[PDB]
Order: structure tokens, then C-alpha cells, then sequence
């Protein structure tokens, strides 16, 4: 039956026809890919076919050739490259002739071309594509539709396919796109399609980007495009210019003066949202890359080397024009303001923040008059502008130069705190929160502290859109109280603080706002609790009964947590269920770290039962169960040697904990938790060591797990030896053989992430080797005979660090833990290793930078090692 | 692209809080670990 009828049906509004057509298409493509694709290409190539059917065929071919999931794309490429070359060429010709025969504005065949080329180029089965497209572009007889279809296909090509496979054939494509970029083209559609294509292709223009003439011609083309009356071409050329800026900051100095900056400011001055927004985006990208180059210059200066790239302070020279227009457009707010939609106003705000970061102290004289004049205007627009600018420019200059202004303007700020206009109140709350976050010295002022604190205290009862902001302001005040309190009252712990004088007042109110029905709005429920963690943290010794009281309250929430296992009705409800558990589980460990051991004993029993049940109730959604076990671990870090009463009801829970083998995150803490048990249970884990150690090798054997977990298994390996001492003899011979392979594993220097991946991998190797050495050695007696079992392997380990000593990536941690081996082995053996180390000379230079390494822990192990050799040489 | 994360206080999401909590946890664990190692090895 006619497949054109299928194409018509798969666009008509009927679910049954859609699913039936999709099933037929998939079944026939799987059964007979070549014939089906040939028939589809022949059908779509016919100009006389209905445009709807042609679009349907194009989208179906795109779906068959490409999809969202990368692995499905890869397997479909492998399926496609196995088709015989005759049908390949036939469909190539059919799709090539299809373009130019469609009245549709976008080319449905562009997606098909992209899909076929996706595996054509890597196998190089379609080398005539570039000359074919060049001829299509250069043909004078070519019509609008043919040109735009070719341009769209080229854009999809340069968008989807891996950039490396197009490296060799870039020059002619760039030549074709530039020849098709001539402004003499009467249709704007061709210009916009070419602009989309080139902007999506810039990732490999370096082949033709070097030439001065080509660069000038391309830039003149884009500059003339920026003058086109059509605004879509305006925005396309502006985005293209933005991406050039993001790519080639080195050379734009030759051209900033003539055209670029004038076009950018003209784009800003436009009343149209899009053009102005693109101008903001361009200048913000300039700002960000100026940050990156400033960072590079700082690294070069501290290193003494000349930086690879050099900046010229573009924003420093442009701020004099940037400030007034940005400030003016800051006032374009709307009464029915929203936050889900990006607007020119918030773009102006973020751009102003970035410019303030870049210019340091060169913004204050250029913005102070506006805020000073418009902080008191009767209309809320200009007051909003002034207060938001005052908040946004808060960073960049040193606090000392800003102190007089903030200290003399704070009364005005608490004045605008109270005005009935909601939007200005919201901005005022944000400003005071940020002013507390950045500079605390001005926030601490009893002349103003009590009135402003009271004001925000009643303000938190208002709508959530200000409640969340004022809650974070409370949190900011909390860590400010910390930072100025640990220096004010005592060092080991605060005894009594000024904010703490009203601590009982604020804390219960946070519970009230926690129970607000609108807590879901503006993340209020997650607002108080995060603020709650910090405010409970700032518990001076006089606040102890207060924090005991809220502790007496919190388990009731957990007692509540026991009792809605039947009200899970929606995924969002389950999501909110999942969200609530994560915060609550963090709450105890937040508060359990600042209580008394005796006070922890009574709550320990009820805590365990609550934690016992919830690990199994939520079998699915393991993300929250990640937070569970470290919360249980926190009990171990405080309960200590009284925790042994629960292992008999903990071992199966630990077993199922590591029984996932799918998610690394759960085992990430699981290997940590057992590592935490050793530092507390000490030698009492020996009966339980057999079960976990056997389980541990199983995770070692399974290679399906990620690579980042692998160092962690080595992390627990070292410490368990210390906990059990010499009992590790039974499993001793196993680990070195397993560790021999991982240590001997090596890779090239291509990807930095795996270079750092091996860095922590070798790092874990070193600490594990120390742990077994320390465990077999004992505590106070001489070297135990248990160390002889690893003696033959010490030379190979010395060779492993030799290769690491030859490595060039390096980090403070890598060298530091490296020093641990020599100190441990020298204590372990002494004479036996003196000759062994002397065979390798590169260790002597490795310790030289150890003395130079800035990290104290690096230095300590560095000096720990070197002094050990000295006594050994002088021993004999 | 969408750089909204620097706007207002939108940069406070549950995922961000989770990652902050776990990184503070890992620094605490590391500090305890090398503390114990330092006391038991030598001053």
C-alpha cells in the first residue's frame, strides 16, 4: 500500500495511525533497510508529492538516522555503514536531487542529509559532498529554495557530526559559505540560513581562519549583515559575532575600533528586546573571557613566565558608555514580574555584576550619582533601580572603600524596607541579605541591628517571594555572627553572643515559617532548614538549653517522618517526600555535631530505630538513601566505642548497602562508612571483617562499575589493616596481587580528567600501602614478624613510584602521600631499603620539591621522609 | 546561554545543597583521617 499514504497519515491528528505508521516504518527498516530507505528517498525526491508527506518522510528518516540518545545514534551509524554502496549512492543522489523541489521554508531533507553523512564521513564513503554543495552554491541558475535547502543541510552537518571527521574538508565548505554570503543575494532567507550554518560550523574554521584576507572578507561580510534591515538577520549575525568573540579573542584588537563597538552599542540602544539582549550577551562574554585572561595573567605573574594571551582592558575602556545605558535599561521592569522567563532587566543586572567584578573599583564614581538621586523617587521604578544597583555593585572594590557609603546609607535602606510596594521590598530584602553576606562588619551594628532584625522578623511572615530572601538573609546573619563571634567570645566555643541573646526568639519562628502551607513556593521548605542548620550551628554555650529544646522538637518531625508511608500518591509527592528526607537526615548530623555525648546517648536508641526502618521503606529512589548511611555514620563519629550494641542489627544492612553494584554514589559513602567503623570499632570489627572483605573483592572483580570508585576501595584497604593489626595475614597475599595489576596499569597523556583520575588512583595506592605497613608493624613494639610477608614486593613498589616520579602532572597530595611510603618502609625495614632506594636517583629530586611544596601536610611528610634516611645512613 | 544561575538567589537548588553537604563531609572525613594518621605516626 502507498507509503505516501503512510506519510500523510503520520501527520494527521490520530494516535492510532501515528503508532501504526511508526511500527510499520521500524519493522520495515529493520527487516529491509536498503530497499525501504531507497523507496523513502525516491518518494521524497518527487516534487509532485504533497509537502506534508515529504516533511513526514524527512522527519522519519531523521528519526531512523539520528536520535537524542548517543548510543542509539552510534549503533544506527554502525547499522547504516553496513548497507551496500550501490543503494548508498542511490539514496545519496535521491536526497541530493530532493532539495530545491520543496515549497516548505525549512528543508526536511536537511535532517536526512545530516543523518546519512553522520556515518558517511567517518568511513569517507561520500567524498563528493563538498564539491557537490560548492557547485550548488556557485550555480547562477540556483533558485531560493535550492540555496536555502543546501545551507540548512550544511548547518545540520556542521552541527551534529563529530568535528574531527570534517577536519580535512573544511576549506571548500568555508569557501562555499563565504561565496554564498554575498550581500547581493535578494532573499534574506539565504543570508539567515548561511549565518546559522557558519555559526554552527565555527568549531573547525581554523583551517581558513589564519589568512588575513579571508578573515577580513568574512568579517566585512558579517558586518554588512549586521546592517541588514531584517531583524532576524540582525540577531543571527550578532550571535555569530558573539561566538567569534568567544573563540578568537587574540586578534579582535585589530578590529575593535572600526566597527565592532559601534554596532554593539547600537544594538544595546535598540528598543527591541532581542537586539539589546544580544548586545548584553556579547559584552558579558567579553567580560568573562577578560576574567579568564586575568586569571591566566595572574598565574603567569606568580610563575614569572609571560602569559600566552594578553588582555587590553576592553571593558575598562567601554564602561563610560556602558554604565548609563545599562542603568537606564535596568528600569524596564514590569508590574507582573516573573522569574521563569529571562528578560533584558535581569540580563542587565547580571551584566552589571560582571562588569563590577571586572573593573574592580572603577565603577563607583560612574554609578553613585544615579543611585544617590533615585533612591528616594516617589515612583517605585527608580527606587528599585537605585536599590538593585546598590546591591549589585556591592562587590569588586575592597570593603574599606565601601564602608562609609554603606554605613551612611543603612538607615535609608531600612527605611525602604517598609514601603508598601512589594517589588521594592523584595529587592531591599535581597540587598540587605547580600550586604550581610559580603561585608559583615557593617551588618553588626547595635545602633541598627535591633530595628532591622525586628523588621525582617515580621517581614518573614509576608509572601514567599520575600520570605525565601529574608530566610537566606537570616542565614547570612548567622554565619556573620559566627565569624565575628569566634573572634569576640572565646575560641574553643562561643559562650554568649549579641545575636544569640535573641536566639530563642528567631529559632521558633523559623519553625513557624517551616510549617507555612506555601513552603513549596520559592523553595521555602528548603529555605528554613538550610538556614536552620547554620543558626543551630551558632549555639553559644548559653544557647545550649535552647538547642536542646529544638532538638526535643526535631525528632517529632522524624517521628512524623515515620507515619506517612501510605500517603505517597504522586511522583511530585514522592519527590517532595524524597526532598524532605534529605534535609531532615542532614538536620540531625547538623545538630548531633554540637551536642553532648551524654545527651546523645538517650536519643541514640530512638535515632537508630528511625534510621533502621527508613533504609528499607524507600527501596527505590536510592538518591535519598545515599544521604542515609553517612547520617548513620555521623552517629559513629560521636557515639564511638558505645556503638557496638547495634552491629548485630547492622551487618545485613551493610551487606544490602553494598549489594547495589549499580550506583557508585551509594558505595562511595559505604566504603567510607566501613572506613569510619575502623577508627571507632578498632579491633572489634575482626569477626565482621571476614564477610565484608570477601564482599570487597567481589566489587573489585566486577569491572562494570565506574573508574572513580576504584581508588576508594584502596582507601579502605589501608586503614582496616590498622584496625585489625596483624590479623590481615589471611587476606594479605590477595591484596598485593590485586594491587599489582592496578599499580601496573598505565595510560597515555591525552585527557586531563583521566590524568587526574590516575592521580587519585595512584594516591589511593600509596595510602593503602602505608596502611598495611602500619597495621603489621604494631603501635609501640619493634617491627613485628608480620611484615616479612610483604618484603619481596617492596622493590616493585619502589619501581611503581619511580614511574610516578617520572610523571609530569603532579599535585600536592600525590607527592605528600608518596613521602609516606619511604618513612614507613624505612621504619619497617631500615637497612633493607637503603640500598633499594639508592638504585633510583629521581627520588632525590622528588623530595627537593617536597621541601618546596607549600602544603603543610606535604612539608611534614617531606621532612618526615628525608630525616629518616639520615639516621639510617649514620646507623652503620 | 541560560546564565540565570547568577541572578537573584536562584543559585540555591537542592542538587547544589546536596553537593555542598557531601563536599563538606569529605573535607571533614579527610581532616579526621590525616589527623589520626599524624598523631599515630609522629609529631
Amino acid at each position: 500500500m502507498e507509503l505516501i499514504t503512510i506519510l500523510e497519515k503520520t501527520v494527521s491528528p490520530d494516535r492510532l495511525e501515528l503508532e501504526a505508521a511508526q511500527k510499520f516504518l521500524e519493522r520495515a527498516a529493520v527487516e529491509n533497510l536498503p530497499t525501504f530507505l531507497v523507496e523513502l528517498s525516491r518518494v521524497l525526491a518527487n516534487p509532485g508529492n504533497s509537502q506534508v508527506a515529504r516533511v513526514a518522510a524527512g522527519l522519519q528518516i531523521k528519526n531512523s538516522l539520528t536520535s537524542k540518545d548517543p548510543d542509539i545514534k552510534a549503533q544506527y551509524q554502525q547499522r547504516w555503514l553496513a548497507i551496500d554502496a550501490n543503494a548508498r549512492r542511490e539514496v545519496k543522489n535521491y536526497v541530493l536531487q530532493t532539495l530545491g523541489t520543496e515549497t516548505y521554508r525549512p528543508s526536511s531533507a536537511s535532517q536526512c542529509v545530516a543523518g546519512i553523512a553522520c556515518a558517511e564521513i567517518p568511513v569517507n564513503q561520500w567524498p563528493e559532498l563538498i564539491p557537490q554543495l560548492v557547485a550548488n552554491v556557485t550555480n547562477p541558475n540556483s533558485t531560493e529554495h535550492m540555496k536555502e535547502s543546501t545551507l540548512e543541510a550544511i548547518g545540520y552537518i556542521c552541527q551534529d557530526i563529530d568535528p574531527e571527521q570534517l577536519q580535512d574538508k573544511s576549506n571548500e565548505i568555508l569557501t562555499a559559505i563565504i561565496q554564498g554570503m554575498r550581500k547581493e543575494e535578494p532573499s534574506n532567507n539565504v543570508k539567515l540560513a548561511a549565518t546559522n550554518a557558519l555559526l554552527n560550523s565555527l568549531e573547525f574554521t581554523k583551517a581558513n581562519f589564519d589568512k588575513e584576507s579571508e578573515r577580513h572578507f568574512i568579517m566585512q561580510v558579517v558586518c554588512e549583515a549586521t546592517q541588514c534591515p531584517d531583524t532576524r538577520v540582525r540577531v543571527a549575525a550578532l550571535q555569530n559575532l558573539v561566538k567569534i568573540m568567544s573563540l578568537y579573542y587574540q586578534y579582535m584588537e585589530t578590529y575593535m575600533g572600526p566597527a565592532l563597538f559601534a554596532i554593539t552599542i547600537e544594538a544595546m540602544k535598540s528598543d527591541i528586546d532581542e537586539v539589546a539582549l544580544q548586545g548584553i550577551e556579547f559584552w558579558s562574554n567579553v567580560c568573562d573571557e577578560e576574567m579568564d585572561l586575568a586569571i591566566e595573567a595572574s598565574e603567569a605573574a606568580e610563575q614569572g613566565r609571560p602569559p600566552e594571551h594578553t588582555s587590553k582592558f576592553y571593558a575598562k575602556g567601554a564602561l563610560q558608555y556602558l554604565v548609563p545605558i545599562l542603568t537606564q535599561t535596568l528600569t524596564k521592569q514590569d508590574e507582573n514580574d516573573d522569574d521563569d522567563d529571562w528578560n533584558p532587566c535581569k540580563a542587565a543586572g547580571v551584566c552589571l555584576m560582571l562588569l563590577a567584578t571586572c573593573c574592580e573599583d572603577d565603577i563607583v564614581p560612574h554609578v553613585l550619582p544615579f543611585i544617590k538621586e533615585h533612591i528616594k523617587n516617589p515612583d517605585w521604578r527608580y527606587r528599585d533601580a537605585a536599590v538593585m544597583a546598590f546591591g549589585c555593585i556591592l562587590e569588586g572594590p575592597e570593603p574599606s572603600q565601601l564602608k562609609p557609603l554603606v554605613i551612611q546609607a543603612m538607615p535609608t535602606l531600612i527605611e525602604l524596607m517598609k514601603d508598601p510596594s512589594v517589588v521594592v521590598r523584595d529587592t531591599a530584602a535581597w540587598t540587605v541579605g547580600r550586604i550581610c553576606e559580603l561585608l559583615p562588619e557593617a551588618a553588626i551594628n547595635d545602633v541598627y541591628l535591633a530595628p532591622l532584625l525586628q523588621c525582617l522578623i515580621e517581614g518573614l511572615s509576608a509572601e514567599p517571594r520575600v520570605a525565601s530572601n529574608v530566610c537566606w538573609a537570616f542565614s547570612s546573619l548567622a554565619e556573620a555572627a559566627y565569624e565575628a563571634a569566634d573572634v569576640a567570645d572565646d575560641q574553643e566555643e562561643p559562650a554568649t553572643y549579641c545575636l544569640s541573646s535573641s536566639f530563642e526568639l528567631i529559632v521558633q519562628k523559623l519553625l513557624e515559617t517551616t510549617d507555612r502551607p506555601d513552603g513549596h513556593q520559592n523553595n521555602l521548605r528548603s529555605s528554613a532548614y538550610e538556614s536552620l542548620m547554620e543558626i543551630v550551628k551558632n549555639s553559644a554555650k548559653d544557647c545550649y538549653p535552647a538547642v536542646q529544646k529544638t532538638t526535643l522538637v526535631i525528632m517529632e518531625r522524624l517521628q512524623q517522618v515515620l507515619q506517612m508511608e501510605s500517603h505517597i500518591q504522586s511522583t511530585s509527592d514522592r519527590i517532595q517526600f524524597n526532598d524532605l528526607q534529605s534535609l531532615l537526615c542532614a538536620t540531625l548530623q547538623n545538630v548531633l555535631r554540637k551536642v553532648q555525648h551524654q545527651d546523645a546517648l538517650q536519643i541514640s536508641d530512638v535515632v537508630m530505630a528511625s534510621l533502621l526502618r527508613m533504609f528499607q521503606s524507600t527501596a527505590g529512589s536510592g538518591g535519598v538513601q545515599e544521604d542515609a548511611l553517612m547520617a548513620v555514620s555521623t552517629l559513629v563519629e560521636v557515639l564511638g566505642g558505645e556503638f557496638l550494641k547495634y552491629m548485630e542489627a547492622f551487618k545485613p544492612f551493610l551487606g544490602i548497602g553494598l549489594k547495589n553494584y549499580a550506583e557508585y554514589q551509594v558505595c562511595l559513602a559505604a566504603v567510607g562508612l566501613v572506613g569510619d567503623l575502623c577508627r571507632a570499632l578498632q579491633s572489634n570489627i575482626i569477626p565482621f571483617c571476614d564477610e565484608v572483605m570477601q564482599l570487597l573483592l567481589e566489587n573489585l572483580g566486577n569491572e562494570n562499575v565506574h573508574r572513580s570508585v576504584k581508588p576508594q576501595i584502596l582507601s579502605v584497604f589501608g586503614d582496616i589493616a590498622l584496625a585489625i593489626g596483624g590479623e590481615f595475614k589471611k587476606y594479605l597475599e590477595v591484596v598485593l596481587n590485586t594491587l599489582q595489576q592496578a599499580s601496573q596499569a598505565q595510560v597515555d597523556k591525552s585527557d586531563y580528567d583521566m590524568v587526574d583520575y590516575l592521580n587519585e588512583l595512584r594516591e589511593s595506592c600509596l595510602e593503602a600501602y602505608t596502611g598495611i605497613v602500619q597495621g603489621l608493624k604494631g603501635d609501640q613494639e619493634n617491627v613485628h614478624p608480620d611484615v616479612m610477608l610483604v618484603q619481596p614486593r617492596v622493590e616493585f613498589i619502589l619501581s611503581f613510584i619511580d614511574h610516578i616520579a617520572g610523571d609530569e602532572d603532579h599535585t600536592d597530595g600525590v607527592v605528600a602521600c608518596a613521602a609516606g611510603l619511604i618513612g614507613d618502609l624505612c621504619t619497617a625495614f631500615g637497612k633493607d631499603v637503603l640500598k633499594l632506594v639508592e638504585a633510583r636517583p629521581m627520588i632525590h629530586e622528588l623530595l627537593t620539591e617536597g621541601r618546596r611544596s607549600k602544603t603543610n601536610k606535604a612539608k611534614t611528610l617531606a621532612t618526615w621522609a628525608t630525616k629518616e634516611l639520615r639516621k639510617l645512613k649514620n646507623q652503620a | 546561554a541560560a546564565r540565570l544561575h547568577r541572578f537573584k538567589n536562584k543559585g540555591k537548588d537542592s542538587t547544589e545543597m546536596r553537593r555542598r553537604r557531601i563536599e563538606v563531609n569529605v573535607e571533614l572525613r579527610k581532616a579526621k583521617k590525616d589527623d589520626q594518621m599524624l598523631k599515630r605516626r609522629n609529631v
